[PDB]
């Protein structure tokens, strides 16, 4: 119920940086048993996997595993920062139809 | 209230205004006029631009013509009818004002990449040239060459000339070089299906080979004539070095212009992906084999002609196919290390291999290329709830909010409200299927599938109206301190006239560079 949806907002913090990584259900096959708290069955195989699938975490790379690249620089196109300006005119660049 | 939130003008412009209003910087009134008509009612004839606006017959008309065509920024076609007489018709030409729109965009990549000879007097010297250039439309070298002082080095100016050929970038004028894909196709087309001395009444099917093939071999010869032609640049008579050609004039070109951006826009996926010394070897094999490489040339068949549901591939895949022969066989053979560790690494970009020799498919490298820079611009636009939804949708394709709730991340009525903001501007539709009812009524189910150009055009209303107001506050900016510009000008006093001298500078500094940026985001847009 509640208890649920919350409970995916934690253990998967921190993990991310100390993994190549092998097998690709290995690394839940290791998620899944960790912490004491553990994790029950292969339900959560496919879930850490297709749910942070996207938008770097980590890569999609043969032979079922996750590479790493870009969110070394997130967790550090970027680096956007210092807007906006006060006052007085410019961008918006959304709605406005056209 | 009072409508200065310019809803007025937000409704009713959507490309179009884009055009007078940079021709309109450029020259503004009977110039800004006729390209507007020539706009918005499309293809148009010498006398109709009297009937419709009636302002000043004859006078402004014959002098805009010549002007519009210096720059070319026209489209000219002439031909006859049955009846009799002839007829000269005028399209909008190409994307000229483009490269007015471009300007000093252009000059940069031609100072930045013309080195190899190091921190010169180039730097004052061909700025000199490449503005005179573009400014008068077209360029003679003897005409041009005669502008340069005497008794002084006549080859200093001409020890870059020859190597304004170059490889890209300025290129000769010639003919018909101007001219509608649509139109020359067609005249191109003559002699093919006029060609056959009442042969035999055997295989309806062998007339579409015979005008199709040879008009593609016809087509090729005419499309690469601009491409690459030694003759008249590498002439090299007696008692001096190379000299290109005193009597053929030159223009500049889409070539690497359009070219070294692209490959900017792969560097920053690079970058993004690998470290810096990574991107910098992956630079310099793009540096010697940007050629040959067509990348921004892609279609070039596409415009003016059918493609087909049948033959669409037999069409597309003799394109591929011609997409897999110059990019496999012409291109570099075999710090090689730092191109295995470029090639182990391939998704989502390139490196594909063939035994012997190594190349960059110029095929299948698009679509990821697509793919990063819109949800970067998702990613941008809104927070990071909105990012994972996108390829949510893309992953597996049209589901319903059963599986989708469940497998997304976490919560229903947050999911809802972005959902709906998601679904707010296009890009991932609806579906239309009933529940048991046939279009009846609601409790139907309900999908979310992936838009095909949907998501893509939503990026070409970034096109105008971000450069518009852009643009226009800038030239309101003007006639609002023309008073004291002018007065700017006649002193080239007093503590506040200086201060709103600062001002307008300031706002111009700043609005330019906003022109260039957001530019540099609609010109990956443009295609696929």
């Amino acid at each position: 119920d509640i208890e649920f949806i919350n409970s995916l907002l934690t253990i998967v913090w921190r993990f991310i940086s100390e993994n190549y990584s092998t097998t690709q259900e290995i690394l839940e096959f290791i998620t899944a048993a960790q912490v004491a708290n553990v994790e029950l069955t292969p339900s959560n195989i496919r879930s850490l996997c297709e749910v942070l699938v996207y938008d770097d975490k980590l890569e999609k790379v043969t032979h079922d595993c996750y590479r790493v690249t870009l969110e070394s620089i997130l967790q550090m196109f970027n680096y956007f920062k210092m807007f906006p300006a006060s006052k007085h005119d410019k961008e918006v660049v959304y709605f406005d139809e056209w | 209230v009072m409508t200065i939130s310019s809803l007025e003008q937000r409704t009713l412009n959507p490309d179009l205004f884009l055009y007078k209003e940079l021709v309109k910087a450029h020259l503004g009134e009977r110039a800004a006029s006729v390209i507007g008509m020539l706009v918005a009612l499309g293809r148009l004839s010498v006398r109709e631009l009297v009937e419709k606006i009636d302002g000043m017959d004859v006078d402004s008309v014959k002098t805009t013509l010549v002007s519009l065509t210096q720059l070319r920024c026209v489209k000219y076609l002439q031909e006859t009818a049955i009846s009799g007489k002839k007829t000269t018709y005028y399209y909008y030409n190409e994307e000229g004002i483009h490269i007015l729109l471009y300007s000093g965009l252009i000059i940069d990549e031609i100072i930045t990449q013309m080195r190899v000879n190091d921190e010169e007097e180039h730097k004052q010297l061909v700025a000199e040239i490449v503005q005179n250039v573009i400014s008068l439309g077209s360029l003679t070298v003897e005409d041009y060459l005669s502008s340069v002082t005497s008794d002084s080095m006549k080859y200093t100016i001409s020890s870059l000339f020859v190597q304004l050929c170059e490889m890209g970038y300025l290129i000769q004028i010639s003919k018909l070089h101007y001219t509608p894909i649509e139109d020359l196709w067609q005249f191109l087309y003559e002699k093919h299906y006029k060609n056959i001395p009442r042969n035999s009444p055997l295989s309806d099917l062998k007339k579409r080979s015979q005008a199709k093939m040879n008009a593609k071999t016809d087509f090729a010869k005419i499309i690469n004539k601009p491409n690459e032609l030694s003759q008249i640049l590498t002439v090299d008579p007696k008692t001096s070095l190379r000299i290109v050609k005193p009597t053929v004039s030159l223009t500049i070109n889409l070539d690497r212009f359009m070219k070294g951006r692209r490959s900017k826009q792969l560097i920053n996926l690079a970058k993004t992906r690998v470290g810096s010394v990574t991107a910098q070897v992956y630079k310099i094999a793009l540096r010697l084999t940007e050629q040959k490489s067509p990348k921004i040339r892609d279609p070039l068949t596409q415009t003016g002609l059918l493609q087909d549901l049948e033959e669409a591939k037999s069409f597309q895949d003799e394109a591929e196919l011609v997409e897999e022969k110059t990019p496999g066989l012409t291109f570099n053979a075999i710090i090689n290390s730092h191109l295995k560790i470029l090639a182990s690494s391939n998704f989502p970009f390139l490196n594909e291999t063939k035994p012997g020799v190594y190349y960059v498919p110029y095929s299948k490298l698009m679509p990821v290329l697509k793919s990063s820079v819109y949800e970067y611009v998702i990613a941008s636009t809104l927070g990071p709830s909105a990012m994972r939804l996108s390829r949510c949708i893309r992953d597996n394709k049209l589901v319903s909010e059963k599986i989708i709730n469940s497998t997304a991340l976490m919560k229903e009525k947050d999911i809802r409200s972005t959902l709906a903001s998601l679904i707010r501007y296009n890009s991932v539709e609806i579906q239309e299927v009933p529940r048991t009812a046939d279009r009846s009524a609601s409790r139907a189910v309900f999908l979310f599938r992936c838009k095909e150009t949907h998501s893509y055009n939503f990026m070409r209303q970034n096109l105008e109206w971000n450069m518009a107001n852009l643009l226009f506050k800038k030239e309101k900016l003007k006639q609002e301190n023309s008073t004291l510009l002018k007065k700017a000008n006649r002193d080239d006093l007093l503590p506040s006239e200086l201060n709103q001298l600062k001002m307008v500078n300031e706002r111009e500094l700043n609005v330019f560079a906003r022109l260039s940026r957001l530019l540099s985001l609609w010109e990956v847009f443009q295609m696929a």
